[PDB]
């Protein structure tokens, strides 16, 4: 019934301030489709550090994406996509924070550049992942495999690379387009 | 509470020369300054953020640099479109807060200014006053005097000027005055001389016109 | 295109009141910070405050807390000002402009053209035109404009088809206490007689437009 989705993008400095603009854009046109259901989301940026944007009883409070993401800001560091994806899975999965035990665990990665750290994702294992690689550094295959591993399998269905930002728009249009 | 400083408050450089100007802040702000272009009459442009960062669609030949407290807006090859008035606001804390600028003048050769009269118009005269008009267009530098002559006499407490800022692309300046009568001290007399004595005019240059002919 | 038009200034009485607007196109409303930014004649730069079209939060500058009030109507896409009890220091242009709050704080990017907020006791006076004729190889005509108050007067020639040679000189304020200007362009010696001229003479305050063809 439930899904609980959370959103963890990419506030690396290899990011515009324009670019920046259309990946909180994207979640925020992910959220207006898919509200007045049973979806409860949350945000989380990582870059160096990693900071909850929104948690889940913030949702359910406001509600409306963009007053939820308006003190949002751009972090210029690194891409530690590790410790995010683990952040996320012992950090803001939580009951604390509003998360529904019965609902099904979602998180979509938005990142544009390769991870800058090492360690491992078991412990969002029961978390279904989907990454999605954007643009001008995921060009060549050798990086754009090395998103196979944060995301669930078969990666050819949880994995997601763009050739620009403004692909965004597109992809957006592809899951309202879909089952 | 935050007081910007920036130096210098105005300065005159030749196209294509470098120029820097530079703001300090009341207490340390990071990296966070921005800096803004002010074209007369039309509203700023940002240029600079966050100290040294580009704005997208800024030519590179501004550049920012700086940190703490001493920041400075560099321009390398001034062009003849660069003129306006450069400001820089911090932030990093509120209340936002800006510098009190700079006009950045363009330096080019003498111009001599080309003066010109205009008789009052007869539909100013049935209203009772008249305001004779003299101009002196597209030249430099901006000081230039105007002598207002009725008859010989130099007109003294009634006239006013208008001086333009400078071309955009030309860079010079246009002036001008303006001398306001009585339809009954116009038609009073009949000379009506404008002096003009600029630097690039090798000698006072007088324009005028006979009253009851123009 | 991101667009900042704005609309509202004028003449206002002291300790009176006047609601500016700010209406944008070409983005996203909901998805940015709005700031007021008004600068005094010939003046530094003052920053009044944001406020979020989303819901409405808001930030002032506590220098304008206290007669300023801003709101929105997300229906429309305009930013709304609220200015009370002005006073003759009040009286200066008032951008609006949208802003990143990504960095630091807030650093505007995108302005508006402006609006010229007027306080004084005096009285809204429509300009008069009178047209500074040729002489009697390069010529200029002019268009006066008299006698008018308050401020601004925008002129343009021939529907704005010429705009090369066109000089439109500042306002100049007259012991009268109203304001004047003139705005002349240099043509061909040629041309006159045959071409026409005629000036668009445009006073928002005091609702006058004028068209003056000259000779
Ligand atoms: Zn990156």
């Amino acid at each position: 019934g439930n899904v609980d989705l959370v959103f963890l993008f990419d506030g690396s400095m290899s990011l515009q301030p324009d670019e920046f603009q259309k990946i909180l854009d994207f979640m925020k046109d992910v959220m207006k489709k898919l509200s007045n259901t049973s979806y409860q989301f949350a945000a989380v940026q990582f870059s160096t550090s990693y900071k909850t944007e929104f948690d889940f009883s913030d949702y359910v409070k406001r509600k409306d994406p963009d007053a939820l993401l308006k003190h949002v800001k751009h972090m210029l560091l690194l891409t530690n996509t590790f410790g995010a994806i683990n952040y996320v899975a012992t950090e803001v999965f939580r009951e604390e924070l509003g998360a529904r035990p019965d609902a099904t665990k979602v998180l979509i990665i938005i990142t544009d550049g390769e991870a800058t750290d090492s360690g491992n994702i078991d412990a969002a294992k029961d978390i279904i992942r989907y990454i999605i690689g954007i643009g001008k550094h995921f060009q060549t295959k050798e990086s754009q495999e090395t998103l196979h591993k944060f995301a669930s399998k078969p990666a050819s269905e949880f994995v997601k690379i763009l050739d620009t930002f403004e692909k965004l728009k597109d992809l957006f249009t592809e899951l309202q387009k879909k089952i | 509470d935050i007081q910007m400083t920036q130096s210098p408050s105005s300065l005159s450089a030749s196209v294509g020369d470098r120029v820097t100007i530079t703001c300090r802040a009341s207490k340390t702000i990071s990296k966070y300054l921005a800096w803004y272009q002010q074209k007369p009459g039309k509203a700023p442009k940002l240029l600079i953020y966050s100290g040294s960062t580009l704005q997208s669609g800024v030519p590179s030949r501004f550049s920012g640099s700086g940190s703490g407290t001493d920041f400075t807006l560099t321009i390398s090859s001034l062009q003849p479109e660069d003129f306006a008035t450069y400001y820089c606001q911090q932030h990093n804390e509120y209340p936002l807060t800006f510098g009190q600028g700079t006009k950045v003048e363009i330096k080019r050769t003498v111009a001599a200014p080309s003066v010109f009269i205009f008789p009052p118009s007869d539909e100013q005269l049935k209203s009772g006053t008249a305001s004779v008009v003299c101009l002196l267009n597209n030249f430099y530098p901006r000081e230039a005097k105007v002598q207002w002559k009725v008859d010989n006499a130099l007109q003294s407490g009634n006239s006013q000027e208008s001086v333009t800022e400078q071309d955009s692309k030309d860079s010079t300046y246009s002036l001008s005055s303006t001398l306001t009568l009585s339809k009954a001290d116009y038609e009073k007399h009949k000379v009506y001389a404008c002096e003009v004595t600029h630097q690039g005019l090798s000698s006072p240059v007088t324009k005028s016109f006979n009253r009851g002919e123009c | 295109e991101v667009q900042l038009v704005e609309s509202g200034g004028g003449l206002v009485q002291p300790g009176g009141s006047l609601r500016l607007s700010c209406a944008a196109s070409g983005y996203s409303f909901t998805g940015h910070w709005m700031n007021w930014v008004r600068q005094a004649p010939g003046k530094g730069l003052e920053w009044v405050g944001m406020i979020h079209p989303s819901d409405s939060e808001t930030r002032y500058n506590q220098k304008f807390k206290d007669r300023f009030t801003i709101s929105v109507d997300k229906s429309k896409n305009t930013l709304y000002l609220q200015m009370n009890s002005l006073r003759a220091e009040d009286t200066a242009v008032y951008y609006c402009a949208r802003g990143i709050y990504f960095y630091g704080t807030t650093y505007f990017d995108y302005w508006g053209q402006g609006t010229l907020v007027t306080v004084s006791s005096a009285s809204t006076k429509g300009p008069s035109v009178f047209p500074l004729a040729p002489s009697s190889g390069t010529a200029a005509l002019g268009c006066l404009v008299k006698d008018y108050f308050p401020e601004p007067v925008t002129v343009s020639w021939n529907s704005g088809a010429l705009t090369s040679g066109v000089h439109t000189f500042p306002a100049v304020l007259q012991s009268s206490g109203l304001y004047s200007l003139s705005s002349v362009v240099t043509v061909p010696s040629s041309s006159l007689g045959t071409q026409t001229y005629i000036c668009n003479v445009n006073h928002k305050p005091s609702n006058t437009k004028v068209d003056k063809k000259v000779e």
